[PDB]
């Protein structure tokens, strides 16, 4: 299964952010990350732990070992707000993390 | 499609029309509840009809497909109030991990 922390993530434009997930058993590097922009279906960002999905800008990167995997956004831009979800893909069933809502800190 | 309001215990069959590709290696059903939580509902390998589900819907939902007409099905039976949610389908590419989008949803509401 999966645990995602933190739940909310206020961040300023330009800032870096990190969202992590943990699993209950060893899942090698079988892990992906989805962004559900508001009012839309989710979309893929990284799969195979670190591999960037077609079309995703390099501000997103993934990493992780054993149980813990992290998504990092180096320079947060406006389009990146929404809820992120990790999901394991090691053996069925594939289960998703509870989600981390990224909100843009503004004036 | 196939969604809508249904009274607890009812049954319903959702569909999923694919195009772009003639077949995906795995089609998945995944739902998102009104409180935004995402859940895996089922996965079927068409052309052999193998299936796998969590306990949550085990024995009530039945995923299926038609490699000819390019259709993915979810046949929910004995609906419970907790099945209320948006339902999506996705393909799981071969060397891909989790299941990758192409559905726009379809809201089922059990009340």
């Amino acid at each position: 299964l999966m645990t995602q922390i933190p739940a909310s993530l206020s961040a300023s434009v330009g800032e870096t952010v990190t969202i992590t997930c943990r699993a209950t058993k060893n899942i090698y590097s079988y892990l992906a990350w989805y962004q559900q922009k508001q009012g839309k279906s989710p979309q893929v960002l990284v799969h195979n732990a670190k591999t960037l999905t077609e079309g995703v800008p390099s501000r997103f990167s993934g990493s992780g070992s054993g149980t813990q995997f992290s998504l990092k956004i180096n320079s947060l831009q406006p389009e990146d707000f929404g809820s992120y979800y990790c999901q394991h893909h090691y053996a069925t069933p594939y289960t998703f993390g509870g989600g981390t809502k990224l909100e843009i800190k503004r004036a | 499609s196939g969604t809508v309001l249904a009274r607890p215990g009812a049954s319903v069959k959702m569909s999923c029309k694919a195009s772009g590709y003639t077949f995906t290696y795995w089609m998945h059903w995944v739902k998102q509840r009104p409180g935004q939580g995402l859940e895996w509902i089922g996965a079927i390998f068409p052309g052999n009809s193998d299936s796998d589900y969590n306990q949550k819907f085990k024995g009530k939902a039945k995923l299926t497909a038609v490699t000819s007409t390019s259709n993915e099905t979810a046949y929910m039976d004995l609906s419970s109030l907790t099945d209320s949610a948006v339902y999506y389908c996705t393909r799981k590419d071969y060397g891909t991990e989790v299941f990758v989008y192409w559905g726009q949803g379809t809201l089922v509401t059990v009340s």
